[PDB]
């Protein structure tokens, strides 16, 4: 005879209930991390993880794309009549 | 098409000309006086599901 010890067999009963949560965990961990890592090719870090002059790099082109171009290329019949424009970068 | 010296008497703002003040509607605090989003509400929105709106500044 080769049985398990007597205090393994009983805690084992648990053991299934165990291996689906951590099947549903494994799962949503994954949803939560592909959604997240489809749209920018990387895991991007948090804004705030940066010092001072990261932050300045980590903007600067998205700045130069959505408030320079419009600006240095304006003319007055440029805009919508609409009055529905593209919102200032500090909001007063 | 006022007169010449009314644009320059418009366009001038300090007596003193070695100081730079630009001017500011409001002044930046959160993030360090900082911005995070440099996007619209609609890209603010979207850009954390759908591919696409970011240009990957490498
Ligand atoms: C092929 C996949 C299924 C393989 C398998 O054994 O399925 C039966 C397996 C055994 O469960 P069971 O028949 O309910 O046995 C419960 C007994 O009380 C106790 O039964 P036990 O003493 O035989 O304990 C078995 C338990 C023992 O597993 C462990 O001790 C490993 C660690 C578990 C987490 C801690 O192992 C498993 O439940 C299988 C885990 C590996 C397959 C799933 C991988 C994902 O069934 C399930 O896992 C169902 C879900
Ligand atoms: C039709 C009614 C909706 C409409 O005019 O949508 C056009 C509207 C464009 O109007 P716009 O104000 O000229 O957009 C340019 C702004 O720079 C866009 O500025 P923004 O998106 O940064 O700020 C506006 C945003 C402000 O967002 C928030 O306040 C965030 C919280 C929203 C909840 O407002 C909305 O998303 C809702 C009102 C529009 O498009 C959107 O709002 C984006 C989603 C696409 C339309 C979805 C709804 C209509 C779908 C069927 C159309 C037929
Ligand atoms: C409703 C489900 C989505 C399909 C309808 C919307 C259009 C579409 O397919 O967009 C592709 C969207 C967005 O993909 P995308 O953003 O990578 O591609 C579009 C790219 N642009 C906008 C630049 C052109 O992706 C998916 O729908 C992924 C598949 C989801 C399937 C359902 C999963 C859960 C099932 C339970």
């Amino acid at each position: 005879n080769t049985a398990y010890p007597t205090p393994l067999k009983t805690i084992l009963k648990t053991t299934p209930a165990f291996v689906v949560y951590f099947v549903f965990g494994l799962g949503f961990s994954t949803v939560i991390y592909d959604v997240v890592y489809h749209p920018k090719d990387r895991i991007e870090r948090f804004y705030f993880r940066s010092s001072k002059f990261e932050r300045l790099s980590r903007k600067r082109d998205e700045k130069l794309r959505h408030y320079f171009k419009p600006a240095i290329e304006w003319q007055p019949w440029y805009n919508t009549s609409t009055n529905n424009n593209t919102r200032p970068l500090l909001r007063y | 098409v006022h007169g010449e010296e009314y644009a320059q008497k418009m366009q001038k703002r300090f007596h003193q000309t070695d100081i730079w003040a630009p001017f500011r509607h409001r002044y930046a605090y959160m993030y360090n006086s900082s911005n995070k989003n440099v996007k619209d509400y609609k890209q603010v929105t979207l850009s954390r599901y759908i591919n696409g709106f970011d240009k990957f500044n490498v």
